[PDB]
């Protein structure tokens, strides 16, 4: 079973354990001196991190468990980062494909591939901010998928 | 006892004969190319299978194919 | 050779005919980037910054009773209106107007200035003069507002006071 | 003396781009540490 | 008589970036465009191979002189970095105040992703990563007391790097020497023997006498580092040096009057380690540098250069001839003056052997102060120099094979030692292979036999102290002779060179510095294992060098080249037949031998030398005498050493050593990834790449540079590189974590 | 005696440099122009001359007035304490910001242009008041030489100012008035 970390004793126990681990090393140093301030910042960050993670769900071990079933209540856990990742990598892939398609139109595409043409490379990188829309219309026009490619014996 | 076979796509460039280290290949008159010559393997008993000829062939797909079959003293390259 | 900098040469891509030409481009951004796209970027950056500047100036004196008292600060107001849902509606009608003014050539690889000049996106309801004098005045006021908006928002970041509220009895840091 | 072309070669451009990407990631991680579940 | 003159060409090569935009310009084949992804790998593989670029020896010599300057500049930048880290991000002053309590550290990790935990509580106020490079001990031995000196040294290093940058560019674009230069081996040897080494040791001896000696004497006398006079004060005010060393009262007069015995206050030969710091007496070290400087200077006047006096290396080489060697060393002079690969092979073998000797001598006779008490530093330095030495040795073999395949000449090598060896290479390799088999059986079989006996409960039939005993009587005898040397064969020596041979133990800061390393049956077996592994690796390298040109399997290996994949699936199979492949195999064997060597040093040191000493002299080692009965079985080597000592690297999580643990896992991954490239062939990867390329073609996203699999030779190189990287990194993390957590 | 060609040293063979504004001295005893570009060295020398003249006049001017709104707890202008305090209060941090902006945005392009053989070293075309007259004519080459000499003197005087202040712990005017 899973329960919110804010209501799980294991989460608070872990927070106290980490704070104690930092305080043990912090006691050796002096209040105002090199170090000791370095450990106080860590303690504050620990408090903020646990307060932030309290909204997540965790079992008996107290470790935040992420629900990827697609439930809207857990969209921020996997749905939103998943969509943002797909957007970033689709942008990377689409700009790369367009740059390759442009280089193939040059006299020596190999030289362009080795020595990248920063002007055109940046021209295609800046664009593509609407790659999901550019992927379509390329597919509809038939300019995305090919027809005949290299195939060996016994196709 | 490797089997070396020459196919009709041979262009008679002689690179296979020049790259063969056992005098297994040679050039014979032919009329299938302007060079008027074709590669032949009349001494396949001395072949070892190094495939230097296959590497030296310029045709798209090697016009000379060496198939490793029966193994003998000559094919194993044993000086002892 | 450049008018702005007589010790460096004028960039080969820039030209005197386009509005605002001062030959000021030491880093040679005109090279490696389309002159027309860079010019369009300058025009829109200036227009958007000009409108933003007027927002900060007229926001001191609130005039929208429907939204009532607002934070009046850049960050706080943006966050407030983003959580209130009005910013999601503001993002809309802008992208639509971008797709409408550009006629679908929103991308940098799509935008082509065929029969137009950088910045000539229709929008001439009064049919007033568009000669190079008016275009140069437009780009100059756009640059002045591009600098002014940045200064105003930075002042709001450090002081938290509004532009005209900060100009009076000026306080040092 | 075409230094721009050399700077545009695959190793130089790749190292510069990856350096910028790593810098952006690191800067985001110190300004917004321990980011999880957006 | 040949004039040893300098002739150079001005503005031989223009300085421009035009060639920077054309990768592969140095090669005719690589300058035609990639056409495939293999060109990218070939570009780097043949980048430093100056002999393949041009056929002129002059150009290669210039490309080497330069790039040597570049590497010197790189070394100077690295040294400047070490000094700057010590001056800015290290607890050097605090360490000086309490060398035994403060842990050396010169690295501060930024707080970004929780990595701030790596900043261990090394003490001295600052918290960082503990450094085991011995930089702190070296700086202390050099007289450094304040961080201002460290900053000045870093700045000087940066300046020296800039000079080595300018020199490298100037000797290739402004003044490139001709081939006549670089072929003056007599002059180069005279200068390197009397100027680079002789004068260098002389200058270092002077620095020690005027800086290291007084500063260290005051430091060991309880004087605070801030209260010690500056190094320049000891030179300006002679009264201070006289007070610390009365010999200075006489000045340089005794030196010029041959009354060298008056320098008994600064030029001593005590022989032992200092009981205060645990290291060698700085006076003995200064006297040693003075003697080595005088000896090297005298040796630097042997060869003939621009004057009648001297010797000719060619004449000496040709003079050595005997009945069993027809022409003796005839033709070797021309070989070492017309082929940089031969010189590189000899120099790499000697440099590697020198590094290994350095490791042994540095651990046995700790030269720097407080070096012995810092076991982490001792383990890291011995292991580090041992590894660099082994790598240089394998490289020596590789370059010997390269010379044999490319620069060999039958006319030059006619009836000489090299030709006579190539003639009977079969006797050499078969007899050496027989020796390897005998060594492996009588070394590993003893271990296997002990495993079988212990498992059967028949402990009375083992090769141990209690059961059948194999005592290194010869080594033990040499140790006893060394123990008695300070009074019967070293009259002026006051103590044994190393306490590892005998004498008494030395303790510094409640820690053992150096105590007699008794040898038993376990040491007998491990030493034989070392000899066995060295024999097999040298057999592999020698076989590759002797058959590099030809063999009974491939009569013309030389024409195929030094680095070629194979001759094909003929003659039964000719895979890994080239000399390059022999070097590839020798790398794994050298790694195995070196790994076993470092394992023996680590375990033996932690079980019989390194440890703590309680009041009244009671000694307690890290692993109390377990090596005596646990190092005689493979099970003991896996339980008492690999399993027992690994607990520190696996439990390091949650502490400052967590990084090591992480590196312990990462290394494993790499070592396991290498298997991919070692148990596979490029035919399969090429087919997989064909399918992936078809997938790309279906989307019009195929690249112009045709994707190709790694070459057969490149695949072998990648596999060996990953294997060595993973193994050395795993043993590196294990050694460092184990020695830092305990001891 | 001497060699075939001469130098103002009167015992040296003239180097590549001939007769440049303020370069009539041909003071290159150690080969610096034989390996390094002359334009690069000229640009560096003029930049040094300008920054040093400003520094000398600035050190003297700072000892009279501190504006009264800057703490200036130390009356020594070339002391590390004053440098650190002004860096902390942000004054020198802002000078660094704008000076670096000038060097990257304009200084680097200027040096690249002069290294290619287009822009004369140290020529930024800054002549608000027609003091130098037409470029490359009377009142310009002489004025350029005067600038070079004044800058070299200012560089040597800045080194002297710093060393004297660090050794006497007294200001320039204070030291001039007493011992
Ligand atoms: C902080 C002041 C500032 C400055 C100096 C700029 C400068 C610029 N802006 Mg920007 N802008 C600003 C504030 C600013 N902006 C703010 C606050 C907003 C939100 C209201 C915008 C919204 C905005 C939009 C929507 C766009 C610009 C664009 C541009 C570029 C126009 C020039 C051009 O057309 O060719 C380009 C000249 C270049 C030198 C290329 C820029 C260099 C790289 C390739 C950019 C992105 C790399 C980066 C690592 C990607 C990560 C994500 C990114 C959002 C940070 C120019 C470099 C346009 C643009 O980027 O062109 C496509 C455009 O799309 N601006
Ligand atoms: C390359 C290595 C190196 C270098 C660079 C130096 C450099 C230096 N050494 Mg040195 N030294 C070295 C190695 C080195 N040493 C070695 C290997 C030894 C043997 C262990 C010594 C032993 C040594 C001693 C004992 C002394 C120096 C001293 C010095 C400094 C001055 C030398 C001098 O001219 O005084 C010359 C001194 C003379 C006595 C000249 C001899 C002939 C005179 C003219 C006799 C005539 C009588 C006359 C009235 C003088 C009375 C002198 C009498 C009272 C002593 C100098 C910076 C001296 C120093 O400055 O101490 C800090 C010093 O006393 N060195
Ligand atoms: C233009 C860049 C590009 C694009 C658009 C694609 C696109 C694609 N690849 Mg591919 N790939 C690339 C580069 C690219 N790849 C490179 C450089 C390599 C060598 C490491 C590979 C190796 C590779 C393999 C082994 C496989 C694919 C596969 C695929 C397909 C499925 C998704 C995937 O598994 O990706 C995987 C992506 C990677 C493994 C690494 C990508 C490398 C970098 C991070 C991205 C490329 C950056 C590029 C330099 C940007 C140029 C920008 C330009 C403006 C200058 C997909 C159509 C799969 C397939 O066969 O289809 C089903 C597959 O198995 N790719
Ligand atoms: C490459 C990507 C990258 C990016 C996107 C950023 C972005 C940012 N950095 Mg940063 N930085 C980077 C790399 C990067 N940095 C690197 C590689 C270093 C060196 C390790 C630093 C060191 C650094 C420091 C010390 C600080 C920042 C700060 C900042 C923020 C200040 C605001 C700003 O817009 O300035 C934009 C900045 C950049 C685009 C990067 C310029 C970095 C230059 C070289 C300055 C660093 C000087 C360094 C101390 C000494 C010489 C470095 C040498 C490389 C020349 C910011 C958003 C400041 C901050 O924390 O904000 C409160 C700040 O104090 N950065
Ligand atoms: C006493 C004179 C002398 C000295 C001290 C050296 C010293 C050195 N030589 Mg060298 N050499 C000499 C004479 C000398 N040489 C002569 C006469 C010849 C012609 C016969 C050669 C030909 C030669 C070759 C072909 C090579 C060397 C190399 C080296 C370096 C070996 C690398 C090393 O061990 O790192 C130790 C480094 C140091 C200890 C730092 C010290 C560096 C300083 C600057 C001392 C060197 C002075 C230099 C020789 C002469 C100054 C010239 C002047 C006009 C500035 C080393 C610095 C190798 C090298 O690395 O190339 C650069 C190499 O390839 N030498
Ligand atoms: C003073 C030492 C020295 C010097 C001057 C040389 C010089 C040379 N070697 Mg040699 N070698 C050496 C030592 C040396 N070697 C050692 C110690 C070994 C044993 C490892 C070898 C084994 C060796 C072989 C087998 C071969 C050479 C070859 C060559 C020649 C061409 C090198 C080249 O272009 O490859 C380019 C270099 C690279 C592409 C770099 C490879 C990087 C490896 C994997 C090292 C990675 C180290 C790093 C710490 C990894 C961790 C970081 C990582 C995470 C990024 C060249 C003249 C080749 C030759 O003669 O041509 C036919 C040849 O085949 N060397
Ligand atoms: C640790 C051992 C190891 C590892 C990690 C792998 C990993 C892999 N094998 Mg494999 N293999 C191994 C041993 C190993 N093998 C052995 C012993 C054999 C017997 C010979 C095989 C034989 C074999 C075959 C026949 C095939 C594979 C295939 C694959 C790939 C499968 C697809 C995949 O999961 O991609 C995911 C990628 C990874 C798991 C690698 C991790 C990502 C890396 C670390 C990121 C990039 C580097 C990173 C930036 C750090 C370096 C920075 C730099 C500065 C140094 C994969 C990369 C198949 C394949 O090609 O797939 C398409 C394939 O057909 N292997
Ligand atoms: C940053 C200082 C600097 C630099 C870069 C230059 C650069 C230049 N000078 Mg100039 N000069 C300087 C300072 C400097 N000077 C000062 C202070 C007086 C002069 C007086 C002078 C005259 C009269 C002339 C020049 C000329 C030149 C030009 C050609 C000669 C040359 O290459 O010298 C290069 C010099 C350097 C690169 C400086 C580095 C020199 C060393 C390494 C620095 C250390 C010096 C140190 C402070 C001395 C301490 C002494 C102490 C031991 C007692 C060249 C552009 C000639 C010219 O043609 O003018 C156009 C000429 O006639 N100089
Ligand atoms: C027998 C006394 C030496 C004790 C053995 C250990 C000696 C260490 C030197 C190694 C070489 C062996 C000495 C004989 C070698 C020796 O010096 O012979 C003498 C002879 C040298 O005399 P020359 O008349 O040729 O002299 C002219 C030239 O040397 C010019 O300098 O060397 C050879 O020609 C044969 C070389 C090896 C012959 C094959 C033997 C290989 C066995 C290697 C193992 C040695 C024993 C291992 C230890 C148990
Ligand atoms: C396009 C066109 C039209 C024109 C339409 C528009 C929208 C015209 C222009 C509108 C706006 C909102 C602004 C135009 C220019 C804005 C400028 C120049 C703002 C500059 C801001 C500055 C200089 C900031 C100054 C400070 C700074 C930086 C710090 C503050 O602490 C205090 C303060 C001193 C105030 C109409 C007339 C509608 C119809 C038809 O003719 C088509
Ligand atoms: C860096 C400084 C300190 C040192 C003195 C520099 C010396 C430079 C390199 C110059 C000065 C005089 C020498 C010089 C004399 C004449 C020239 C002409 C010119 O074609 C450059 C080379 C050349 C042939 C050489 C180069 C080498 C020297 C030594």
């Amino acid at each position: 079973v899973l329960t919110p970390c804010q209501q799980s004793e294991a989460f608070h126990k872990r927070e106290i354990n980490e704070v104690r681990t930092l305080e043990n090393r912090q006691a050796n140093y002096e209040a105002n001196s090199p170090s000791y301030l370095a450990l106080q910042s860590q303690i504050d960050q620990v408090h903020k991190r646990f307060d932030k993670y309290g909204t997540l769900l965790c079992g008996q071990d107290g470790l935040p468990h992420l629900i990827t079933d697609g439930d809207w209540r857990h969209a921020r856990e996997f749905t939103i980062p998943a969509l943002l990742f797909l957007y970033i990598t689709g942008w990377i892939g689409w700009v790369g494909r367009s740059y390759l398609k442009y280089t193939k139109e040059t006299k020596n595409p190999t030289e362009q591939e080795i020595i990248l043409d920063v002007p055109m490379a940046l021209k295609y990188m800046l664009s593509g901010f609407l790659w999901p829309l550019s992927a379509w219309q390329e597919y509809r026009s038939g300019q995305l998928l090919a027809k005949e490619d290299e195939i060996t014996v016994s196709p | 006892a490797h089997t070396v076979k020459i196919y009709d796509n041979c262009i008679g460039c002689t690179q296979c004969v020049r790259a063969c280290p056992l005098d297994v290949l040679e050039m014979v008159p032919w009329d299938g190319c302007k060079a008027g010559q074709m590669a032949s393997a009349p001494r396949t008993e001395d072949c070892v299978g190094c495939k230097r000829c296959e590497t030296a062939c310029p045709t798209d797909f090697l016009s000379i194919r060496v198939y490793l079959g029966g193994e003998t003293t000559r094919s194993m390259g044993l000086a002892y | 050779q450049s008018p702005a900098l007589p010790f460096l040469s004028k960039p080969p891509n820039l030209s005197p005919d386009m509005p605002g030409y001062r030959g000021f481009d030491p880093l040679r951004f005109s090279d490696a980037f389309d002159v027309n796209w860079l010019q369009e970027g300058e025009i829109k950056n200036g227009r958007v910054a000009m409108l933003a500047c007027l927002h900060f100036f007229v926001t001191e004196f609130y005039q929208f009773p429907f939204f009532a008292g607002a934070p009046k600060l850049a960050g706080p107001a943006h966050d407030y209106f983003v959580k209130s849902g009005a910013m999601i509606q503001i993002l809309a009608f802008i992208g639509f107007l971008e797709f409408l003014l550009h006629r679908g050539k929103v991308l940098y690889s799509d935008m082509e200035w065929k029969g137009r000049k950088p910045g000539e996106l229709g929008f001439n309801p009064l049919n007033l003069p568009n000669d190079k004098a008016m275009r140069d005045r437009e780009v100059n006021n756009g640059r002045l507002a591009m600098l002014g908006f940045a200064g105003i928002i930075h002042g709001e970041f450090l002081n938290g006071k509004m532009p005209f509220e900060q100009i009076t009895n000026f306080q040092p840091l | 003396m075409n230094l721009k072309k050399y700077l545009s070669t695959a190793p130089v451009v790749a190292t510069l781009w990856l350096f910028l990407t790593a810098g952006i990631l690191i800067e985001l991680n110190r300004f917004f540490p321990d980011s999880l579940f957006y | 008589e040949k004039q040893v003159k300098v002739v150079v060409d001005r503005d031989v090569v223009p300085t421009s970036f035009e060639k920077w935009a054309k990768p592969g310009h140095f090669s005719r084949s690589l300058a035609k465009g990639p056409k495939t992804t293999t060109w990218i790998w070939n570009l780097h593989a043949d980048a430093h191979d100056f002999d393949s670029h041009t056929s002129s020896l002059e150009e290669v010599s210039r490309k080497i002189f330069s790039a040597h300057f570049g590497q010197l500049a790189i070394i100077f930048i690295w040294l400047s970095g070490m000094y700057f880290h010590g001056a800015r991000f290290s607890n050097y002053v605090a360490w000086l105040s309490n060398p035994t309590g403060i842990k050396p550290s010169a690295q501060v990790v930024w707080p970004i992703v929780g990595q701030q935990i790596l900043n261990a509580d090394v003490g001295g106020g600052m918290q960082g990563i503990q450094i085991t490079s011995g930089l702190f001990q070296l700086w202390r031995a050099s007289g450094i007391v304040n961080e201002l000196q460290l900053y000045v040294t870093a700045l000087g290093g940066l300046g020296m790097a800039g000079l080595m940058i300018f020199a490298g560019w100037f000797h290739y674009h402004k003044a490139a020497p001709k081939l006549e230069w670089f072929q003056n081996v007599e002059s180069m040897l005279n200068h390197h023997l009397a100027g680079l080494l002789g004068l260098g040791s002389l200058s270092w001896a002077g620095h020690q006498i005027h800086v290291s000696l007084p500063i260290n004497k005051l430091l060991d006398a309880g004087v605070a580092p801030s209260s010690i006079p500056l190094p320049h004060e000891f030179i300006l005010n002679r009264n201070l040096m006289a007070e610390l060393y009365p010999s200075f009262q006489q000045g340089l007069v005794p030196f010029f009057t041959l009354n060298w015995k008056q320098y008994s206050d600064i030029l001593t030969f005590k022989g032992g380690l200092s009981p205060v710091t645990g290291g060698l007496w700085l006076t003995d070290v200064a006297h040693h540098h003075l003697a080595i400087a005088v000896l090297f200077l005298v040796a630097g006047h042997m060869y003939r250069t621009n004057w009648g006096i001297g010797h000719s290396i060619k004449q000496i080489l040709e003079a050595h001839k005997g009945p069993l060697t027809g022409e003796g060393h005839k033709g070797l002079y021309e070989i070492l003056t017309t082929s940089w690969h031969a010189n590189l092979a000899i120099n790499l073998a000697m440099l590697g052997s020198l590094s290994i000797i350095v490791a042994h001598h540095m651990y046995a006779m700790p030269p720097y102060p407080y070096l012995a008490t810092d076991y982490p530093t001792q383990l890291s330095l011995f292991t580090h120099h041992m590894w660099i030495g082994g790598f240089c040795i394998v490289g020596a073999g590789a370059h010997a094979a390269i010379y044999m395949v490319r620069d060999y000449s039958p006319t030059v090598n006619f009836n000489n030692v090299l030709d006579r060896m190539i003639r009977h290479r079969d006797a050499i390799i078969s007899h050496l292979n027989w020796v390897c088999i005998f060594l492996g059986m009588h070394s590993f079989g003893l271990y296997i036999h002990n495993d079988t006996m212990r498992a059967l409960g028949r402990a009375q039939d083992m090769f141990s102290d209690t059961a059948i005993q194999l005592q290194p009587v010869f080594a033990q005898w040499i140790q006893q002779i060394h123990t008695l040397a300070p009074g019967n064969t070293a009259v002026n020596a006051l103590a044994t060179a190393s306490y590892a041979f005998g004498a008494d133990t030395v303790t510094v800061g409640s820690k053992i510095a150096m105590m007699p390393i008794k040898l038993g049956t376990a040491d007998f077996m491990v030493h034989h294992i070392h000899a066995f592994t060295i024999h097999v690796t040298t057999l592999i390298l020698l076989k590759g060098v002797l058959y590099a040109r030809n063999s009974r399997l491939i009569p013309d290996k030389a024409n195929l080249g030094f680095r070629f994949p194979c001759d094909g699936p003929g003659r039964g199979g000719t895979c890994q037949v080239s000399a390059w492949d022999h070097v590839f195999l020798g790398l794994f064997w050298m790694y195995n031998a070196l790994s076993i060597v470092i394992f023996h040093f680590s375990w033996k040191m932690q079980s019989d030398v390194w440890g703590t000493v309680t009041s009244n002299g009671a000694i307690s080692h890290i692993t109390g005498g377990n090596f005596a009965q646990s190092a005689i079985t493979i099970n003991g080597w896996l339980r008492d050493f690999l399993w027992a000592q690994a607990s520190q690297v696996i439990q390091s999580y949650g502490s400052s050593l967590s990084a090591y643990g992480l590196m312990f896992l990462g290394a494993h991954f790499v070592w396991a990834f290498s298997l991919m490239f070692l148990f596979s062939g490029r035919g399969y990867w090429q087919e997989l790449i064909e399918s992936i390329v078809w997938a790309h073609n279906k989307l019009k996203v195929a690249p112009a540079i045709a994707p190709r699999a790694l070459s057969i030779t490149q695949g072998r190189a990648v596999g060996v590189a990953h294997y060595l990287l993973g193994g050395i990194a795993t043993t590196w993390a294990f050694f460092l974590a184990r020695i830092i957590a305990v001891g | 005696g001497a060699t075939m060609p001469s130098m103002p040293f009167l015992k040296r063979p003239s180097k590549l440099d001939g007769s440049l504004p303020g370069g009539e001295g041909c003071f290159d005893p150690l080969g610096f122009t034989e390996v390094f570009s002359l334009e690069w060295l000229r640009e560096a020398e003029i930049k040094h001359c300008r920054v040093a003249m400003l520094a000398v006049l600035g050190v003297i001017a700072q000892e009279f007035g501190t504006f009264d709104f800057y703490n200036a707890k130390s009356k020594l202008q070339l002391s590390p304490d004053l440098h650190n305090q002004f860096v902390q209060n942000g004054a020198l941090q802002q000078i660094l910001l704008f000076v670096c902006a000038w060097e990257f945005i304009v200084g680097l392009p200027a040096l690249i242009e002069s290294v290619n053989g287009n822009r004369e070293p140290g020529y930024f075309g800054f002549d608000p008041l027609k003091l130098g007259g037409t470029v490359g004519s009377a009142q310009w080459k002489r004025m350029q030489a005067g600038e070079l000499r004044n800058g070299r003197l200012a560089m040597i005087a800045f080194g002297g100012f710093f060393h004297q202040q660090l050794l006497t712990k007294q200001g320039i005017i204070e030291q001039l008035a007493h011992f």
